[PDB]
């Protein structure tokens, strides 16, 4: 998982 | 607030002005039109994706 800009 | 989404793979990478990686993300469930460049500090336990991209 990763933060989406 | 930030939103965590599931990663499918890493498509490409580059450096920011401070020498840290940014990664072009393919998101799980989405095509190439939704790819986004994300700084490394956005990524949670994504080492395997990074190793798979650099490996290959």
């Amino acid at each position: 998982f990763a933060l989406k800009s | 607030s930030g939103d965590l989404y599931e990663v499918e793979r890493i498509v490409d990478k580059r450096k920011n002005k401070k020498g840290k990686w940014e990664y072009l993300i393919r998101w799980k469930g989405y095509g190439s039109t939704e790819d986004t460049w994300e700084p490394e500090h956005h990524l949670l336990h994504c080492e395997e994706f990074i190793d798979e991209f650099n490996g290959l």
